[PDB]
Formats: structure tokens, C-alpha cells, sequence
């Protein structure tokens, strides 16, 4: 309510994209033919749960 | 000394890849069985998280 | 103090992967000899462990 902001999470359009974006974004398949992916950018990134 | 951090989250759903990012990053990858349509070529409606 | 424990287990047979997940990670892999039918696109009837 202060920044009037929000954050994404780890989400994508395919399970194929969800698999290779696992262990982090060192090799994140961020985009593909029509598909896409969002790596989590958040105060909650880097944590477990 | 315990409490709540409330964070709203944003997920774009069913949007579409822009005109530049429609590549594959390698030739042979995300390939179907040879009698199958490769469903990654149409606009996505699914979402995974 | 040397004790006991039981666990129950779930194993799937014969199921079929959903259509978004029928992909392969790479194109050239799990290929037979060049005159052979590629039986990997068949309904799975086994389970190994």
C-alpha cells in the first residue's frame, strides 16, 4: 500500500518451461515460439517456500 | 514479534509473445513425436505455477 | 529401541501424458537403427523401479 506495487512469481505457459526453470535462472528458458516465462523477481526470491 | 507481510501478486495470463522473441535458441528442442502438431505454436491459454 | 515402520506406495501403469507434455527435450535422441519403428510414441504398458 506504500509503493502501490506488486510482484511476480515463478510462472510460465508450459510445464516444459517450468522444468528447465528449476534450480534457478542460470539457464532459464525465458521465451519460446509463442510461449513465455517469468522468473520470480521479489523480496521472496532466494528463499525456499 | 510475529506478524504478517501481505504482498499482492501479478500474473499475466493468456497474453502473447511480441514480434521479436519467437525463436527457439537451438534447432532441435521442444520437438513433438513426428505425427503431432507441436502445440507450442499457438497462443497459450494455460498457466503454471 | 530397534523398531519398525511401514510405508505405502503408489505406482502408475498405462497412463498417458497430457498433450502439452508429450514433447521431447531435444530432437535427436532415443532414435533406433534407421529401419526401426520408434516404439517410444506408443502407450506405455510397463513400469520399472
Amino acid at each position: 500500500g506504500l509503493f502501490q506495487e506488486a510482484y511476480p512469481i515463478t510462472c510460465a505457459s508450459d510445464p516444459a518451461l517450468l522444468r528447465s526453470a528449476r534450480d534457478g535462472e542460470a539457464h532459464a528458458r525465458e521465451t519460446h515460439f509463442t510461449q513465455y516465462l517469468i522468473y520470480d523477481a521479489s523480496p521472496l526470491k532466494g528463499l525456499s517456500l | 514479534l510475529v506478524g504478517a507481510m501481505d504482498l499482492t501478486f501479478v500474473l499475466p495470463l493468456g497474453l502473447f509473445n511480441p514480434a521479436m522473441e519467437r525463436f527457439a535458441a537451438h534447432a532441435g528442442d521442444l520437438v513433438p513425436a513426428p505425427g503431432h502438431p507441436e502445440p507450442r505454436a499457438f497462443p497459450p491459454r494455460q498457466l503454471f505455477f
